[PDB]
């Protein structure tokens, strides 16, 4: 083996972010949180339903 | 400002940092080697002395000048260059395959063992860090003129040396960004000691020419005609 | 019959295999005293 | 420079042209200024990553800065509707962009760093 | 002159020197090393290395587990000298054969006692 | 005394230092420095001295005690609940590791943090941290335990975020907030369905008792669920949030900016062993379920392999640390999924003591690199940190599990255990195997970047902290009290260790009851080993030597010493390869 | 940090 | 200890770092550079230009004269520096600089 | 006319000398062998080694009698 | 060394809000 | 940065630079008559143990010749073996620090004795190779202040200051 | 008789009880030698260093020889390290003999380990 691609800085960096767990997670809480709070409790809820 | 007080600090108390910490010599206590060996008359004698002035080394093995004219490889040729240090030091490593792999053979109790671990081993790191840059080693460089040709001397698997004949037209210089992006692992952990910017090819085989950093260049050879 | 039992018998049925690889080995010796003490 | 890279709600494209320049709106600087402030950048990202390394080695830096200076001192006497210094920009972005780090090392004295506004200064009043 | 002792004594001070400092500044190495923090240091090294050579000599199971099971520096009583002749020939034969009905019934007792204790 | 092993004092010495902490922060203007240090100094030393008195009665012979101090609350219709401490093995395992632990990091605390304008603020938060935690082990029934859970999750809230000026650790903060909140909800929905079965709060008769509901069930709106899976399975969940594994685990690398103190009790014991607490508190509920028997071992070892690879990459020293502890964290729960209840508690004693001990030593550190925790700005580092480059290089040896370490056993204990009759087995020993060689890497990096590496930092730093004025018999980059607290807190740990390993890996069994009626037959392999189980740690054993000798030996940049650096290896082999023949065969 | 008033 | 009286800020000088010393420490980092040519011709009053400093030397200086003074600096701020006083009073007058 | 041998080390002599000599003028502090080492010339084992053979012959003299 | 003024209030610079705060972004 | 080598031939009048005032005899039995010579050769016991076990480069110098016409140093070493006669071009020597000379062998070295030189330590690049002297010397002054050895037309700042790094 | 300790007397379980037998030891057969051992260690108190740095055991060493056989026995037992070794080494002499052909016919040693 002459080449190895991992010890490039993408894979570095790859597993140094934890294999991108938290920014995966937290873009979806972001938009559970946008979606869901703002948008459905507070606009639908007391704008239409209230 | 040590000195203006009475109880400080001294170099007589910063001796004993002297094992980890370089400084020149001060004094010489009494279990030193130097001391012991001129204290000590049994080193004295005649037989220690003729023991160590016989042994060890020898000063026909010491280079004597910054100028060096190898052995022809073959009469009408001519030298270019040689390794000093990489190529002896590669061939102390090829050659332990001549004693540790039949060593394990005979006396280790799984020799399985040993080879089921050696494969990872040499496919993962040892391939790139040391064989692979071996074989595409340079040992030696000189040009046959009758035959407009470079013999080339290369170090093989149990520290065998074998020299090649390659065509002068068929040479080329081969670029270090045409081969560190496909090679980048061997160049990464084992390509520290050939020069990466004087990568020659032979365009008719495909091998490779690597040349130590550390290595002698004839100022004659370098700029025979052949050459040019 | 379900959620822990399955372990449960499994570890059942790897004591039993070991009793019975005990019980065998000692079957064993014994079979090669008396066979010894023929001759 | 504020480092709040990261602490608003940037796209890539925001985080690379203030990665690259200092501002999010390369538009408005002249052909100098853009020349100077990617050599800047560039040069701050080679030290951050051949000086202050992992393994470090002194001789391939001194190289790769070598040639990034050649290089641009090409991009500055060309001319900013040549299509040869839009290729040495975008060569050089992706550069940036290659060696960008999730964890960069954010000097103290920078305003939105790890450690500034730790203390609240109380005024005269 | 490149041989001169004063010039040779000022590059040995000035190769690693700063640039940026004043005249008697330019040093940029500390000349010493803190005596009380070295000294604990020794202390606890020698604590770590004392424990990790104890853990060699009296626990060598990973020895025996890694690199197999070395030869063993020679150990024996040597209290049968006291007799001689036919008597030591004779008692040689019986405490070897002792030796060995010992290793045999070690092992045909361990393969028999399985059904004790059930 | 048979007065002293009748009536304990752990309860009145644990009483002053709780209302020491407390009136030393409402009273905080009457203290000065001093004045706080001092007094909660004086509590801790005295707690800490009861206690090591009763550690050696609790853990060798059978001495537990049962204390009320009241009946409490009202909570169901004539039925009240007491204020109850059980001072048993499972309590005092994590006690006594959380005071020592506290005492040293009490004592290094004020060395750190020398001249910031809010010491006593942290000191009295640290204080309260520990309370918290140690009144959460001592628990006595459910209500107790679940006023620890909440007291650790805010106490810990305030650790982090200590700089309240920034709402950049407020976020960091306010992440650890919810995923606490998650923890609790999870908790008291398992307490209040023991509740409902059984109509009790005590933990000692509900050990007891649960084997009586195994073959029931409970109706959600269409299912039909087994007691114990579902109760195991919100016990498991809320533990697997507090011990951070894989997924769960977003919060702890974000828990870093607090100060080293604090990171050094909450990564190292305290709150994220709080999980694995559980687990030891609850054994026959665990023992009983398939939930937990499934669970354990597969997130266990995913979670240590993620640990340990994430945590090898790592540049900054806290983050290095932080997925370290991750790893072992996933490892723990590997061991409690064996089985074996005394590997768990040498797990967590080595982890802990060494972990902190670290952690203090990079603190040292990174004070002197003025806040910068990158090693990337690091270097050379051994001729101003001397002290701290021999304990951490100690310390770092411990750790990573290096072989002839005590860090060693509590690796090979688990190796020894580990059950082969799961269905994802290939996996979950793959994950072992990758997650136990990289405590060498991550070790290494730290070590040699910090130390013993080319100069990478800025030129200030080494300069003015090397100035001929500054040459004196007083000249230190730390503090006496911080070199002092860490040899001390190395001796006291291999002291501990050192006694815990005899109590139970000794011929002569001298452990205390667990209260647990499960046994397996894994001490056998411990006791009496095979040859094909020799030979299968023989290869984890070589493949460790094989990573040694690539961090060693490989060349990653150009050198003046290449050359011989490549002779060196050679020799080194040869060298090996004739040692090995003259030991085995001839003398 | 260098002292500031209070 | 503090008089327990009323005190209000004291700016003294407005320099957190000698003006003098941030002086010398700059213009001998800018005479290590290989094109300019003559330290002795350097002042406070000299523009980059005086000196020989073009804008790509400019900016690798300015590089490592944060390095030198453990700080950073902004674009707009080196955009500003017109002669070498500029410079001087700009690091002096910053909080980090050591 | 061909390229071999010299005329790539020619220009490789080139490239080496038309390197600045500023950036080293201001990185030559960073490799001062009065101020660096390596680990092993650091951690020094003589002495330990010796309180280390004095500790185990305490223990043989003690201990070490009860053996098996 | 040199008598260093006292801390800036530059420390804590004042957010001056160029933008609309949506109540969207609440 | 690329060693070329350059055939240099011998002077007939040499200029002698440096002089050992212990080591004035012609070999290994002149040596050993002389007391002083003894007691220094057993003293370098240790310096010749480090040159073959420990690889470290050193050599040990007794006579310094000078060779304007081809700019060459004759230099007379002393080894455990004997005494050998060496050649050295000018343009590969430089000066090094005492630092230097211990850090370039990674083995720690044995405590050193007083009479070798430690401040006048020179580098051989082509060989990478150092050459020390002794304390107990006699340096021609009117030798070394030969116009052809003057700094003016030896020094180079990238030879001299960047040539030999020691990571 | 390994499980048998120095007279040959059953413990109740009220003694088992009042000497606070361990339940780990109390689910293995060798209760009846562990006891007396521990009572010999009761009456005679060692610290852990000495414990752990004395292979006689000290005053104890009569108690502990039984317990040490009963311990062998049980383990081994436990485990079938025995019939496990004796496959092993020669396992085609093994399979011959049938020593145990439910643990033989399962049994496959590793290909690094002689095939
Ligand atoms: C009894 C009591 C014993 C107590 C021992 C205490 C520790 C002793 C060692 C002190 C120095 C430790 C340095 C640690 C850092 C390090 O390695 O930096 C890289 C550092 C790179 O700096 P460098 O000198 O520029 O390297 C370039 C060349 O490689 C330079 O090459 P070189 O020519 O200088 O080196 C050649 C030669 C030079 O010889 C010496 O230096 C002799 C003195 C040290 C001998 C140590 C024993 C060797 C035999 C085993 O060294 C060898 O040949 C080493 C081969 C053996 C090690 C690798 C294989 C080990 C397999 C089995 C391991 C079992 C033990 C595990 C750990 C136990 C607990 C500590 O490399 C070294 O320091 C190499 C020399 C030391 C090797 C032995 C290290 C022993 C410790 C275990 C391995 C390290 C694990 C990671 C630890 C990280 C910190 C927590
Ligand atoms: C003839 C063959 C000679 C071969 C020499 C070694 C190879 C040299 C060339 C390659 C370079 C290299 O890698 O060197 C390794 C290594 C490089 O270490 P270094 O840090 O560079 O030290 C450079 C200098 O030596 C300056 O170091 P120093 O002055 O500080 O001396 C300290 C040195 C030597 O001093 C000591 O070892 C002191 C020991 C004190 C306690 C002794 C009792 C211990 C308890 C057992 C009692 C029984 O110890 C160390 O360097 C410790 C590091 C590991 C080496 C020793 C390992 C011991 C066993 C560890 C595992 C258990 O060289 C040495 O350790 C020096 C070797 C000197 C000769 C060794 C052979 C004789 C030793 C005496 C006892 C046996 C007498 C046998 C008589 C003849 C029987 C037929
Ligand atoms: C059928 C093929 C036979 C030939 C195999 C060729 C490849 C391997 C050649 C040998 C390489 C190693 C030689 C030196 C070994 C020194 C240690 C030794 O003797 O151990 C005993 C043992 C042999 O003892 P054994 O075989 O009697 O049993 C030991 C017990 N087991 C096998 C279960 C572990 O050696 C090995 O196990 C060596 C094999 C594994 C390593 C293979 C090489 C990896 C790359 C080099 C790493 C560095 C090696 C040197 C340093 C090692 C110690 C730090
Ligand atoms: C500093 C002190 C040394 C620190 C490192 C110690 C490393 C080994 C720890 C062993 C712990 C387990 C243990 O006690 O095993 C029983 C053994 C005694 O043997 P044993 O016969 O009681 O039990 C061994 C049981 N088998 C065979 C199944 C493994 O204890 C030791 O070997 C003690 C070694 C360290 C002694 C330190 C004294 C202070
Ligand atoms: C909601 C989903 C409900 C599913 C049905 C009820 C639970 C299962 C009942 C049958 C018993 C059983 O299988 O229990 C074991 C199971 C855990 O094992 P499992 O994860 O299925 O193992 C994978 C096998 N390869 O146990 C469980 O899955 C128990 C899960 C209990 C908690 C469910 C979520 C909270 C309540 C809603
Ligand atoms: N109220 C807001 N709504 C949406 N985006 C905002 C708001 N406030 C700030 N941002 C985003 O965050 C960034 C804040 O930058 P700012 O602090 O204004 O920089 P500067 O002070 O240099 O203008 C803006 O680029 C903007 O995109």
């Amino acid at each position: 083996m002459l080449k190895n691609k991992l010890i490039k800085f993408k894979f570095f960096r790859f597993v140094q972010s934890g294999f991108y767990v938290d920014f995966i997670f937290k873009k979806f809480s972001e938009m559970f949180i946008r979606n869901i709070f703002i948008y459905s409790s507070i606009f639908f809820g007391e704008k239409f339903m209230i | 400002i040590r000195h203006k007080f009475s109880n400080e600090i001294t170099d007589d108390d910063y001796d004993y940092q002297r094992a980890m910490h370089v400084k020149p010599p001060k004094e010489e206590s009494l279990f030193q080697l130097t001391n012991i060996l001129s204290s000590v008359p049994v080193f004295k004698t005649r037989f220690f002395l003729d023991f160590i002035a016989r042994n060890l080394d020898t000063n026909s093995a010491v280079s004597t000048s910054d100028f060096v004219a190898p052995p022809r490889v073959h009469e009408n040729s001519f030298f270019v260059y040689h390794s000093r240090e990489l190529g002896n030091v590669i061939r102390k490593y090829r050659s332990l395959e001549s004693i540790v792999l039949p060593g394990a053979l005979l006396t280790f109790t799984y020799p399985l063992f040993a080879a089921f671990v050696a494969i990872p081993s040499y496919y993962f790191m040892f391939n790139a860090k040391i064989y692979e840059m071996s074989r595409r080693f340079v040992v030696r460089m000189d040009v046959l003129p009758h035959l407009e040709m470079i013999s080339v001397q290369r170090i093989g698997a149990f520290g065998i040396l074998y020299t090649k004949l390659h065509r002068i037209q068929d040479l080329e210089y081969v670029p270090f960004d045409q081969v560190k992006e496909q090679e980048n692992y061997l160049w990464a952990i084992g390509g520290h000691g050939v020069d990466n910017q004087l990568i020659f090819k032979d365009r008719s085989t495909g091998e490779f020419f690597y040349f130590e950093r550390q290595g002698v260049w004839d100022a004659k050879g370098l700029n025979h005609p052949l050459l040019n | 019959k379900n959620g822990i039992r399955d372990v449960i018998d499994s570890l059942n049925a790897d004591a039993g295999k070991r009793k019975l690889i005990n019980l065998e080995a000692k079957n064993f010796i014994e079979r090669v005293e008396k066979e010894c003490e023929q001759r | 420079s504020k480092a709040y890279y990261f602490v608003k709600n940037f796209s890539w494209a925001e985080v690379s042209n203030l990665l690259c320049y200092g501002t999010k709106y390369p538009t408005v600087l002249n052909h100098q200024q853009k020349v100077t402030r990617l050599y800047r950048a560039t040069l701050r990202r080679v030290y951050a990553h051949q000086v202050e390394g992992y393994k470090t080695d002194f001789k391939q830096y001194n190289e790769n800065i070598t040639d990034i200076g050649k290089d641009f001192n090409k991009m500055l006497a060309l001319k900013p509707e040549s299509l040869e210094l839009q290729a040495y920009f975008k060569k050089y972005e992706d550069l940036q962009e290659e060696l960008f780090d999730p964890a960069m090392i954010i000097d103290e004295s920078r305003p939105y760093a790890a450690s500034s506004g730790r203390y609240y200064i109380f005024d005269d009043y | 002159s490149i041989f001169s002792r004063q010039f040779k004594k000022a590059f040995n001070d000035a190769k690693y020197q700063n640039l940026t400092a004043a005249q008697g500044e330019t040093y940029s190495h500390l000349g010493w090393i803190s005596n009380v923090d070295l000294r604990l240091g020794r202390a606890i090294f020698t604590f770590g290395v004392v424990g990790i050579a104890f853990c060699i000599y009296l626990e060598p199971s990973y020895f025996h587990e890694t690199f197999g099971h070395m030869s063993q520096p020679p150990k024996y009583d040597l209290i049968d000298s006291n007799i001689n002749g036919v008597e030591k020939k004779l008692n040689k034969q019986i405490l070897h054969r002792e030796h060995n009905e010992h290793k045999l019934d070690g092992f045909v007792s361990m393969f028999k006692g399985s059904d004790v204790a059930k | 005394l048979d007065f002293l092993n009748e009536y304990p004092i752990i309860l009145l010495t644990g009483l002053l230092f709780l209302f020491t902490t407390i009136f030393s922060l409402i009273c905080l203007s009457y203290l000065g420095l001093y004045g706080v240090f001092i007094l909660n100094l004086a509590s801790i030393l005295l707690f800490w001295l009861s206690m090591l008195y009763y550690f050696n009665l609790i853990v060798s012979e059978n001495y537990y005690y049962y204390i009320s101090l009241g009946k409490w609350m009202y909570l169901s219709n004539g039925f009240r609940v007491s204020f109850d401490l059980l001072i048993d093995l499972t309590s005092i395992s994590f006690s006594f590791l959380t005071l020592t632990i506290g005492v040293f990091v009490y004592i290094y605390t004020f060395s750190y943090f020398r001249y910031e304008p809010l010491v006593e603020r942290l000191i009295l938060f640290l204080n309260s941290f520990m309370i918290s935690m140690i009144l959460l082990v001592s628990s006595g029934n459910f209500i107790v335990l679940f006023l620890g859970w909440e007291l650790i999750g805010l106490t810990s809230f305030f650790l982090i975020n200590f700089w309240s000026t920034r709402v950049g650790t407020l976020k960091a903060a306010f992440k650890a907030f919810s995923f606490n909140k998650l923890s609790d909800l999870f908790l008291f929905f398992a307490i209040l369905i023991i509740f409902s079965t059984t109509y009790n709060l005590d933990i000692l008769s509900f050990n007891n008792q649960i084997y009586l509901y195994e073959s029931y069930n409970i109706d959600m709106f269409y299912w039909s669920i087994n007691l114990i899976e579902i109760i195991s399975f919100f016990f498991i969940s809320c533990a697997f949030i507090k011990s951070a594994q894989f997924g769960a685990h977003i919060w702890l690398p974000d828990s870093m900016e607090a100060p080293v103190p604090a990171s050094a009790l909450i990564h190292s014991a305290t709150l994220v062993s709080a999980g694995i607490y559980l687990l030891l508190r609850l054994s026959p509920l665990f023992e009983l379920s398939k939930y937990a028997y499934f669970i354990l071992p597969l997130i266990g070892s995913v979670t240590a392999f993620y640990g340990g690879l994430v945590s090898a990459f790592q540049s900054d020293t806290k983050k290095t640390l932080a997925y370290s502890t991750i790893s072992h964290c996933g490892f723990l729960m590997v061991s409690y999924s064996t089985g074996v209840l005394e590997f768990v508690i040498l797990y967590l004693y080595v982890h802990g003591f060494f972990k902190a001990a670290t952690f203090l030593c990079v603190g040292n550190v990174n004070r002197f690199n003025r806040n910068i925790q990158d090693f990337k700005r690091m270097g050379g580092f051994y001729k101003y940190l001397p002290f701290e480059c021999l304990a951490s290089f100690v310390c770092m040896i411990n750790l990573s599990g290096l072989p002839l370490t005590l860090g060693f056993y509590i690796k090979h204990l688990l190796f020894i255990g580990l059950v082969e009759s799961y269905t994802l087995y290939p996996l979950i020993f793959s994950s072992l195997i990758l997650g136990a060689i990289a405590g060498v890497f991550y070790s290494y990096r730290l070590f040699y970047s910090i130390f013993f590496d080319t100069k990478k930092g800025k030129k200030a730093i080494y300069l003015q902290a090397s100035r001929i004025i500054l040459n004196s018999k007083f000249y230190s980059n730390t503090s006496l009290a911080s070199n002092l607290s860490i040899t001390f807190l190395v001796l006291i740990s291999y002291t501990v260790i050192l006694y815990l390993y005899c109590t139970t890996l000794n011929n002569y069994y001298s452990l205390s009851d667990l209260k647990s009626i499960y046994i397996n037959n894994a001490y056998s392999y411990f006791y009496k080993p095979d040859y094909n189980f020799l030979n299968a740690v023989s290869i984890l054993n070589w493949f460790v030597i094989i990573l040694l000798i690539s961090v060693i030996y490989l060349n990653w940049r150009w050198s003046y010493y290449y050359t011989k650096s490549i002779d060196s290896l050679s020799k080194f082999i040869l060298f090996s390869f004739f040692f090995f023949i003259f030991s085995k065969y001839i003398l | 940090f260098q002292k500031y008033p209070i | 200890y503090a008089p327990q009286k009323v005190v209000l800020r004291n700016e003294k000088s407005g320099y957190y770092a000698n003006p003098d010393d941030v002086a010398r420490r700059l213009i001998r980092l800018i005479s290590l550079h290989d094109k300019v040519q003559n330290p002795s011709a350097i002042t406070l009053k000299s523009t980059w230009s005086e000196i020989g400093v073009d804008p790509l030397s400019y900016v690798e200086i300015m590089l490592e004269a944060e390095n030198e003074f453990y700080i950073e600096l902004a674009d707009e701020d080196l955009e500003r520096f017109r002669t070498v006083e500029d410079a001087v009073e700009f690091i002096a007058r910053n909080f980090f600089t050591n | 006319g061909r390229k071999l041998f010299k005329h790539y080390i020619n220009e490789n002599i080139k490239s080496n000398n038309e390197q600045k000599l500023f950036f080293y003028r201001v990185n030559r502090w960073r490799w001062n062998t009065k101020d660096n080492t390596t680990a092993p010339k650091f951690l020094r084992l003589k002495y330990p080694l010796l309180v280390t053979g004095v500790c185990l012959f305490a223990y043989d003299w003690t201990y070490g009698f009860t053996q098996v | 060394g040199w008598d260093r003024p006292d801390v800036p209030l530059s420390f804590n610079p004042l957010y001056v809000h160029k933008r609309e705060l949506s109540i969207f972004d609440t | 940065y690329y060693n070329i080598m350059r055939q240099v031939s011998l002077d007939s009048n040499p200029i002698v630079l440096y002089q050992s005032s212990t080591f004035t005899g012609n070999g290994l039995q002149e040596f050993y008559e002389n007391a002083d010579a003894l007691t220094k050769y057993l003293k370098l016991v240790p310096f010749f143990l480090e040159k073959n076990l420990y690889d470290h480069p050193k050599q040990f110098v007794i006579k310094m010749e000078f060779h304007p016409q081809n700019k060459v140093l004759s230099l007379d070493c002393l080894t455990h073996q004997g005494v050998l006669k060496k050649t050295v071009n000018l343009e590969n020597l430089i000066p090094v620090p005492y630092e230097d000379y211990v850090q370039f062998c990674r083995r720690k070295l044995f405590n050193a004795p007083l009479f070798l030189d430690t401040e006048m330590i020179y580098f051989n690049t082509f060989q990478n190779e150092f050459y020390v002297f002794d304390k107990n010397a006699k340096w021609n002054e009117e030798g070394i202040n030969h116009p052809e050895l003057d700094i003016s037309k030896l020094y180079n700042e990238k030879a001299w200051f960047d040539s030999l790094r020691i990571i | 008789a390994w499980n048998e300790n120095q007279q040959h007397y059953k413990y109740s379980k009220e003694e088992i009880e009042a000497y606070q037998v361990p339940m780990r030891i109390k689910a293995g057969p060798c209760v009846d030698t562990y006891i007396p051992l521990k009572k010999c260690f009761q009456e005679n108190p060692t610290s852990f260093a000495a414990k752990m740095l004395d292979g006689r055991k000290g005053k104890c060493a009569k108690e502990f020889k039984y317990y040490n056989t009963c311990l062998n026995h049980w383990q081994t037992y436990e485990n079938n390290s025995h019939v496990t070794n004796a496959y092993w080494a020669d396992t085609s002499k093994a399979n011959a003999d049938g020593i145990s052909n439910t643990y033989g016919g399962s049994f496959r040693k590793g290909l690094a380990w002689l095939n």
